[PDB]
């Protein structure tokens, strides 16, 4: 779980 | 499959210009004399906020959205400091001897001495900015170079790539189109292309030296910490 | 400077004739591979290659026109890059292997013999895989290698005087000549104008990865001296 | 003088 994942789709 | 390859040269330029991130401000703290921690705190906070716009800017780079989620994470993780540096170098271009971190934070090499090992990287950043100024780098060329850094910095670490290389060729065609439209001869077109791309090696070098100090130095946010933690292969 | 007066074909012939030989290592296949033995083989080989690289650099057009202080700086900054692209070049026809010497051909499973070296092995293999796909030519390799020597330390000069900036200016004129040489080779190989700039860009973008491989290699060489040869000890000391 | 300096200067 990385903040980069949530940033790239939200 | 990818719409980016169907774009014309002008459609590529205008899409990259429109996707540019905003120029952010630093804290308006009037304590102009910076300590070692206050110097680091302003830069860290500015970088932490610039990253959010960078991730937004990355998704608007043509063809970037066509990559898988793992491929996008990998390219941003490997290139994020390079992208910040070329942005810093670009907006510091009209301020010789100065680094324009923000419109309210313009530094010279003397102010970089507050943190150890930073004045050497300031001098490299200033030398890159001066080199861009002597080449009269145009904004249309800047956005092509910054996109190249994003797609090229981690494309050779995909192992456990063909679509990226086609997009890279597209951006190359766009750069040549900008130089021919500016009146450069055929020989001047490939010489300028080579010169701009050779500078990307120095930017890579500056990013590596900077990382080397950054993960030895370690309040940064968790996003910035996970971007820095990704370069801890040493 | 006679470098700026050379034609494209004369540039290639000059660089091809200046190519250093392919050295051999003292690898005894019967000795069990150990972390200390493999690092020693690579160090001994790199130290002997540096002697050839120093004499090769003097034969690169325009290099000897520079001041001796400038020559020292460029080699100190680029020596590991030049070893790495040479390693990558002679490993093209050996997929998944790194040809350190004709008698020392290694895979990634043997790079795990040293901690942190396997990650750089993967990057070298990936770069060698790219030269294979592009079908890189020898005339292009010697151009890329000369570009590295002139470009890696060109923006790290002190250049305290205005006449010291002229030394930077002369390097740029030679680099433009090498760019003219690369394009000459590609137009003569039957490539169209669009294909020429695309290949020229693909070739120079790999140099960014080669700089990245060098910086990471140098970083681990800082800690490996804590745990050789005098020339290599000073080359590495220039990066600390 | 460093070793690289002498080898470059060697003629
Ligand atoms: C946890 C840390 C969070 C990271 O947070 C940071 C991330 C980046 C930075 C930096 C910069 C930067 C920031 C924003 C921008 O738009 C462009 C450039 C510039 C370049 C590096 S730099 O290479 O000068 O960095 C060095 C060099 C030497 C010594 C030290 Cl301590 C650092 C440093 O100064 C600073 C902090
Ligand atoms: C004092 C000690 C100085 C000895 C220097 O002597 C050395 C210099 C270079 C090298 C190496 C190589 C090499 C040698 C010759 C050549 O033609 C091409 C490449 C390759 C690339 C580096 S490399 O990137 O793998 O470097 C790393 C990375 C991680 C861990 C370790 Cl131990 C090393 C290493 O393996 C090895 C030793």
């Amino acid at each position: 779980h990385k903040i980069l994942h949530r940033l790239l789709q939200d | 499959n990818s719409l980016a390859l169907s774009l014309t040269a002008d459609q590529m330029v205008s899409a990259l210009l429109d996707a540019e991130p905003p120029i952010l401000y630093s804290e308006y703290d009037p304590t102009r004399p910076f300590s070692e921690a206050s110097m680091m705190g302003l830069l860290t906070n500015l970088a932490d906020r610039e990253l959010v716009h960078m991730i937004n800017w990355a998704k608007r780079v043509p063809g970037f959205v066509d990559l898988t989620l793992h491929d996008q994470v990998h390219l941003l993780e490997c290139a994020w400091l390079e992208i910040l540096m070329i942005g810093l170098v670009w907006r510091s271009m009209e301020h010789p001897g100065k680094l324009l971190f923000a419109p309210n934070l313009l530094l010279d090499r003397n102010q970089g001495k507050c943190v150890e090992g930073m004045v050497e990287i300031f001098d490299m950043l200033l030398a890159t900015s001066s080199r861009f100024r002597m080449m009269n780098l145009q904004g249309e060329e800047f956005v092509c170079l910054k996109s190249i850094i994003l797609l090229n910095s981690g494309v050779y670490t995909f192992l456990s790539k063909d679509h990226i290389h086609r997009v890279l060729d597209k951006i190359t065609d766009t750069l040549i189109h900008l130089m021919a439209k500016a009146g450069l001869t055929l020989q001047q077109q490939h010489q300028r292309l080579a010169q701009l791309l050779l500078i990307l090696s120095h930017i890579r070098h500056m990013s590596n030296k900077g990382m080397e100090h950054l993960y030895s130095m370690k309040p940064l946010s968790d996003l910035l910490l996970e971007m820095l933690d990704a370069h801890r292969l040493h």
